């Protein structure tokens, strides 16, 4: 019923590193396609570039994930 | 091969390898499969990380045949995509899509 | 209704009937409710992107200050391994519609302007429960400022089947000229 | 007077969610409250085609997605689009939202 400093705090700590801005975390990639959870600011068309260097137009943006 | 995976479906010829989170294979790693035959002898079917499909488990599509393997199974990835022999000692030789050789004669170097 | 959301909540009053925890199990399902209300505690667990493993490991640290049942720790538990986390909320809801079943109490929602005595509830709590053929009837009460002087009471499986009088007299009254 | 958030954008159909109780039926047109390139904001106006349920419609759009983010502003207008009739519409290249594409200015 009750959530304790620690927990919350815990819990916190977690959605941070998730909860960055301008970057959103890849959830599946396969045939050219990537899927990413995150990026909440994206507009369609925009840029997105992820680690290594690949870059990717988000043409899809959708509630759950950003194609 | 430090990377293993168990077999979480078979559906035909494709297989859904899940990994451990932080180390998964990279699309068209190959997968090796320490699957067994009729004999209970460790046999090898190679598999091609074909995609991601997140909650840390890949698709592969099996090289070889698929019947008899068995969900749950260790897989070990190679590290790399499908490397065969070639130069000299290929010609004249016939091989496989895996590069071992299919004419009953002295192993490819 | 059988969709998912339902199917898991129907497994956990199952287990608390075997277990003779319908009680103990409903007090720590209503405290869950209140846990996962709050957006920042609901996303964390919900989101695919943030660890499995640090979610137990929060998860258990909540089991311990709530002091939630045994099974109902497993439940939660079970939601996080087979990824059905995202649609707790549904679950959480389902469930109370489920108890109802097992007890077989039947809520009914009685609605007035102005609050009533228990005198006239109970006569509708018993007359909705040999109309309902209930075992026990639960009362929800609600104030509303739009009808006129009566109320209408709502009752069934779902809320489905209403009956009432305030209003409804002037609107069938205005029908019944029209004819 | 109803606002709701761009829930997701999939090429030139939007779906936009709306609170609980204040929800526009069908055909009604919406408009979104977007930017720009350069950054001013410029507005596009769509048409509620679907209502998906949970408070959801699925709106398409009059003008080009490129630049709607998720999330921003959408201001139900109660109606299906409105389009200037009259005298004053003789004469003049129209779009299809009643805005004057000839260079004259607006109709009044």
């Amino acid at each position: 019923d009750e959530i304790s400093k620690i927990i919350r705090e815990r819990i916190e700590g977690y959605n941070r590193e998730v909860k960055v801005v301008n970057t959103g975390t890849v959830l599946q990639v396969g045939d050219g396609i990537a899927r990413i959870h995150g990026l909440d600011e994206v507009m369609a068309g925009e840029l997105v570039e992820f680690e290594e260097g690949t870059i990717g137009i988000a043409l899809n943006l959708e509630s759950n994930n950003v194609g | 091969k430090k990377n293993l995976g168990r077999i979480a479906q078979i559906i035909g010829p494709v297989l859904d390898v899940a990994f451990p989170p932080g180390k998964m294979p990279n699309i068209y790693n190959a997968l090796i499969v320490k699957g067994r035959d009729t004999a209970g002898q460790p046999m090898n079917v190679t598999c091609e990380v074909q995609q991601l499909l997140g909650n840390n488990r890949v698709r592969a599509v099996a090289m070889s045949a698929t019947d008899g393997l068995t969900r749950g199974m260790e897989v070990i990835d190679t590290g790399a995509p499908l490397s065969v022999p070639v130069g000299g000692a290929t010609l004249g030789r016939i091989f496989n899509v895996l590069g071992e050789p299919v004419d009953n004669l002295g192993p490819v170097d | 209704v059988d969709s998912t959301a339902s199917r898991y909540a129907s497994a956990l009053a199952d287990v608390a009937d075997v277990t003779g925890t319908l009680e103990a199990t409903n007090s720590d399902v209503e405290k869950l409710i209140r846990i996962f209300s709050e957006e920042p505690v609901y996303y964390f667990f919900a989101n695919p992107v943030i660890s499995i493993d640090n979610k137990r490991s929060v998860l258990d640290e909540i089991i311990t200050t709530s002091g939630l049942q045994p099974h109902t720790a497993n439940f939660i538990n079970i939601l996080i391994d087979s990824e059905r986390i995202n649609l707790v909320k549904e679950i959480l809801n389902e469930f109370e519609d489920v108890f109802n079943k097992i007890t077989g109490t039947e809520v009914a929602v009685v609605t007035s302007v102005v609050k009533l005595e228990n005198d006239h509830l109970a006569q509708i709590a018993k007359g909705v429960q040999k109309i309902t053929g209930a075992k026990n009837v639960r009362i929800k009460t609600v104030i509303d400022p739009s009808l006129v002087a009566g109320f209408t009471i709502r009752y069934g499986n779902e809320g489905s089947k209403l009956v009432d009088m305030s209003v409804k007299k002037q609107l069938e009254e205005i029908a019944a000229q029209l004819e």
